[PDB]
């Protein structure tokens, strides 16, 4: 179910209704991009990796 | 080591378990709002009519309605001011609410 | 070196694959609902008599 909603594939897919909009806001996708740079740049930022 | 060789990070800790929380377990229900909203804006300038003009009966002759069709100048009849007639649909106005939620 | 010479580089990396996603994959849906605002504007502007 988590998958299902980090992309608009399972459960959280709108109805396909003919004539209407079947557009989705990725909502928790927006949120987890601006936390994927802000954990992974500390541990790239120096060329050793362990002290 | 004398152990298992796997290694367990959780994101959002749960008390006394392995499994962690993910972000998404709080954000069901945030995301199934937004994207109603989100539809129902597009459906009403979507289903709208926009571009089509409405014209009514009786107020240009038959010569006279080619003409303004064609765009060259024209004349009509007093009884009926073209500026409340000749309808030209655009997209409705957007609710303040759907904005706000 | 005893292995292939190709070199992988992904743009957004998917988990446990290959290939990334490019940015075009996430404003597929934005990019057509703008291209429907603006044909409506110069529609409006364009068809009506001036």
């Amino acid at each position: 179910e988590w998958n299902d909603l980090m992309r608009i594939e399972g459960k959280a897919k709108p109805p396909k209704v003919k004539g209407r909009s079947q557009v989705q806001p990725k909502l928790v996708r927006r949120q987890a991009e601006w936390r994927y740079s802000a954990l992974t740049e500390p541990f790239l930022g120096s060329n050793k990796l362990f002290k | 080591d004398g152990k298992l060789p796997f290694v367990l990070i959780p994101y959002m800790p749960v008390k006394r378990d392995m499994y962690g929380e993910p972000d998404a377990e709080l954000l069901g229900d945030n995301q199934a709002v937004l994207g109603a909203v989100m539809r129902g804006m597009i459906d009403l300038l979507g289903r709208s009519a926009n571009g089509q003009r409405g014209m009514p009966k009786g107020m240009l002759d038959a010569l006279n309605s080619r003409r303004y069709r064609e765009g060259e100048d024209y004349e009509y009849n007093p009884t009926q001011n073209p500026a409340q007639m000749i309808i030209e649909h655009k997209f409705p106005e957007l609710p303040q609410s759907a904005l706000t939620m």
